[PDB]
């Protein structure tokens, strides 16, 4: 029997101790590589969209730095005429495409915040926004929660969709908050 | 004495008011007329002179970029009130003016065809930015920033590797230049800049122009030779049980890369996989499960879960593996002799003993085996016995790969070496069990016969140690790792369950 | 590890507290600059699948492809967005900068210009505006 961490004993204790600290894992079970952000069953390839080593995501298409023709830039023609991005004076289908578009951004958080003021509610377990449907009250209304057919957004289809849900207020999130983070990378929490 | 006098301010003149135009409003045409002007205004100050002048410019307008750099982060360390955005913007503003500067004094130095004078102002170029962040880094220290060299180096790459023909002609040599430029900054040279270095490797467009764009696979070894620097920077941290959080992230990243170029190019790792191996540290079981994994695209796998025999990859047996990397040029010439020696007249027997002091040169601290060496001997020796047995009328077998010199070393090694030297020697044989071929199917044949007609219960413990530990991590999984490791539960020629080593730890019996 | 090795871990620590920017990588972006922030989980962290795909695009307002294709310059969105305006009917002039659809058909049509009825897309109000007698030259459309 070896009696030192060549054998069988080291095997073991190594699996112990990967299972205490998440720190010493690169030696005994690794990591699964299927929760990082790269999808490893693609029939493509999956560099051209490769952003960094520390990404959690592929690229995005406002990312990709694409030849378009010289017509097409208009930024310095128009620099001085161009009106103001107002989160305002949106449409509440530009209002979801900067919210779903702008992961981890504070795009999405004040796309967030618009929508809340246009009486939109994010369910955080469902994952989806929900609204009030034309004409569509809730047919029970207790003080923890309300009941009915309500309007919420398909992501899939990009559609607004009417479903039957049993919203819980605690369910509900309130008003976005915005941080206060200076100099915030994600990349150094990557670890 | 450095810069003759008023230099500097010329430089800054023209950097300055190059800027000016950069951001100006400037299209194509409106951009010809501006480099046009400027560098005439540029010769008019007499910096274009010579290239001694040439060099003072382009050093000291990096050294600028540099120092504006380090001005605006430190106007945003003094006041975080402010927006990260702008602050970010003036040195996107600044950088960005100069790196265009740059590519338009590469793209039309010269006549069209003068490819030599682009490249030369392009090595030339680079090598200054080099120098400025050499000296930058050697006497600032933990004061060192990677923004503006970073900025400068990906610009100028994006810069180069735009879709034009000037530019089409001499990609080769920019990669080339490029490549040069990132293994001089070296991490085991260059520290502080080691995140920017690995995404300078792993960006998407220089990837794809390295292994993709580049025809007859011409950019795989530098490439490689990038990827064993990051891998020899790596080694000695990974190596160490804890692993710091700044080596956690690297690590995951290198995990990324790796993974990309597992996915798109599995031809290049299979390629290159001897010296990752050999500098990539026994104890780490992803990367080199990475690596393992790597095989040609074409072919398909026989179902490891139920094989039926080794027919249905009999065609694929005979073929060799193909090894990019001068194994034998590791071993010293009387070491290489006296083993081919043996490897002819077995003989003398004592060769055993002399080979086990030669492979264990005790004169540095910390390491006690020279693992390159051992791994270079398992693998001369493994394909030396693999063309004799051929050479002799027959193909390696359970049977045939028995009694000869070749196998000697594999017995001695075996029985006579302690818990690390066979360790790291399981491991260089382990390493060889991958995608279907001559050298997987006989180094488990070797593995699997060193079980059976093994002296101690010891050595069965430590070869069903690796094969299991590089089983029991998460995917992916070698090929031939996997068959080796089945045979020895499936045959019932071994008596596996038999031994004390499985009936060790609750644990351990539980796995099975 | 090594005296020189230490080196390398404490530079690396010190290089940690300023890790590269995702935007230091990517052209400056004028109207929509990458500003990461701390996003709660049970928000979106990344977009639906195949959100790269024309189709997705085809599904977007109009407002949101002009969106897009004004304020996301020089990109991969740009492109995929002028694709499908240009899908929907829509013709982009060089000199005015902006995309034109057929309110109804012209009366006067020739290979030199095409003067008729129109409506566009105004980048200075953000809005839908109509052009009644408006020349559209060919001169400025490629």
């Amino acid at each position: 029997m070896v009696t030192d961490q060549f054998g069988m004993i080291g095997l073991l204790t190594f699996i112990r101790a990967a299972e205490t600290d998440p720190g010493m894992v690169h030696l005994a079970l690794g990591s699964d590589l299927t929760t990082l952000g790269l999808n490893l069953n693609s029939p493509e390839n999956l560099y051209p969209k490769f952003a960094s080593p520390w990404a959690s995501s592929p690229c995005r298409p406002q990312d990709i730095d694409f030849h378009v023709p010289s017509e097409y830039l208009t930024n310095i023609h128009i620099r001085d005429k161009l009106a103001a991005i107002k989160l305002g004076r949106y449409g509440e289908d530009l209002l979801f495409y900067l919210y779903y578009m702008n992961g981890g951004d504070v795009l999405q958080l004040l796309a967030a915040v618009e929508l809340f003021n246009r009486d939109w509610r994010y369910h955080k377990e469902e994952r989806v926004w929900i609204t009030r449907a034309p004409g569509m009250e809730p047919t029970m209304k207790t003080n923890t929660y309300e009941r009915g057919t309500y309007y919420f957004f398909d992501c899939l289809n990009w559609r607004k969709v009417a479903k039957e849900f049993h919203l819980e207020y605690d369910k509900l999130e309130e008003r976005p908050h915005l941080p206060s983070t200076f100099n915030y990378n994600p990349a150094q929490q990557a670890f | 004495y450095d810069d003759p006098p008023g230099l500097r301010e010329k430089a800054e003149y023209l950097l300055r008011e190059w800027v000016n135009l950069y951001h100006s409003a400037a299209a194509g045409r409106d951009s010809t007329k501006a480099f046009s002007a400027f560098v005439g205004q540029m010769h008019q100050q007499g910096i274009l002179k010579t290239d001694d002048l040439i060099t003072r410019f382009f050093r000291l307008c990096t050294e600028m970029c540099v120092e504006i750099s380090y001005r605006a982060q430190a106007e945003q360390q003094h006041n975080p009130a402010a927006n990260p955005t702008m602050i970010r913007a003036k040195c996107y503003h600044n950088l960005d003016a100069f790196v265009r500067l740059i590519a338009l004094l590469v793209k039309h130095s010269g006549e069209a065809t003068n490819t030599v004078t682009k490249i030369n102002l392009l090595n030339k170029v680079l090598g200054i930015v080099v120098g400025v962040l050499l000296q930058d880094h050697d006497v600032r220290q933990s004061e060192f920033q990677q923004l503006p060299y970073h900025r400068i180096f990906i610009m100028l790459l994006l810069e180069l590797n735009a879709p034009e023909h000037v530019l089409e002609t001499i990609n080769f040599q920019t990669l080339t230049a490029f490549c040069n430029t990132f293994h001089i900054l070296r991490p085991t040279k260059a520290p502080g800049f080691v995140y920017a270095w690995l995404e300078l490797i792993s960006h998407r467009i220089f990837i794809a122009r390295m292994l993709a764009h580049t025809p007859q696979q011409k950019g795989w070894p530098m490439y490689a030779q990038l990827l064993i620097d990051l891998f020899k920077y790596l080694a000695p941290f990974l190596r160490n049980v804890e692993l710091t959080k700044p080596m956690q992230i690297l690590y995951k990243g290198t995990l990324r890369v790796l993974l990309v170029l597992l996915h798109d190019f599995p031809e290049f790792l299979c390629d290159y996989h001897y010296g990752f191996c050999d500098v990539i540290p026994p104890n780490c079981i992803q990367l080199r499960n990475l690596i393992l994994s790597a095989f040609p695209r074409n072919m398909r796998l026989p179902d490891p879960f139920t094989p039926n025999l080794k027919v249905d990859m009999l065609s694929e047996i005979n073929i060799a593996p193909r090894i990019l990397t001068n194994f034998t040029g590791v071993m010293p010439p009387q070491f290489k002799k006296d083993l081919d020696s043996y490897l002819k007249t077995r003989s003398p027997v004592t060769f055993l003993s002399d080979l086990r002091s030669n492979l264990q040169v005790s004169n540095e601290p910390g390491n006690r085996y020279n693992l390159q060496l051992i791994n270079a001997l398992v693998l001369y020796v493994g394909t030396q016995a693999i063309a004799h047995i051929h050479n002799k009328g027959s193909t390696p077998s359970m049977s045939t790969i028995t009694h000869s010199a070749h196998m000697d070393i594999f017995q001695n090694l075996a029985v006579d070496l302690d818990t690390e030297g066979r360790y790291l020697f399981l491991n260089a044989i382990a390493n060889q069990l991958r995608y279907p071929n001559s050298h997987t199917h006989y180094f488990s044949c070797t593995m699997l016969y060193l079980f059976a007609e093994a002296n101690t219960e010891a050595i069965q413990e430590q070869i069903t140690r690796v094969l299991l530990e590089r089983l029991i991590v998460n995917r992916p999984h070698p090929w031939g790792l996997l068959i080796t490791f089945i045979e020895l539960i499936k045959n019932p020629a071994f008596k596996f369950w038999n031994h004390e080593f499985v009936h060790c730890a609750p644990e351990i019996e539980k796995l099975f | 590890l090594t005296k020189e090795q230490l080196y390398q871990q404490a530079m690396e620590e010190a290089a940690w507290h300023h890790m590269p920017h995702p935007s230091d990588s990517e052209r400056i972006r004028q109207y929509l600059p990458r500003n990461p922030c701390p996003t709660p989980p049970y928000h979106h962290q990344m977009p639906p699948p195949h959100s790269d795909t024309v189709e997705f695009y085809q599904r977007l307002s109009t407002e949101t492809l002009f969106f897009i294709f004004y304020y996301l310059e020089g990109t991969k969105a740009q492109y995929l967005a002028a694709k499908a305006l240009k899908k929907q009917s829509w013709r982009f002039h060089t000199k005015y900068m902006m995309w034109f659809q057929r309110h109804e058909e012209p009366k006067t049509i020739t290979d030199e210009f095409e003067q008729g009825t129109y409506i566009y897309f105004d980048y200075e109000k953000w809005g839908q505006r109509k052009k009644e007698g408006f020349t559209f030259e060919y001169r400025y459309l490629e």
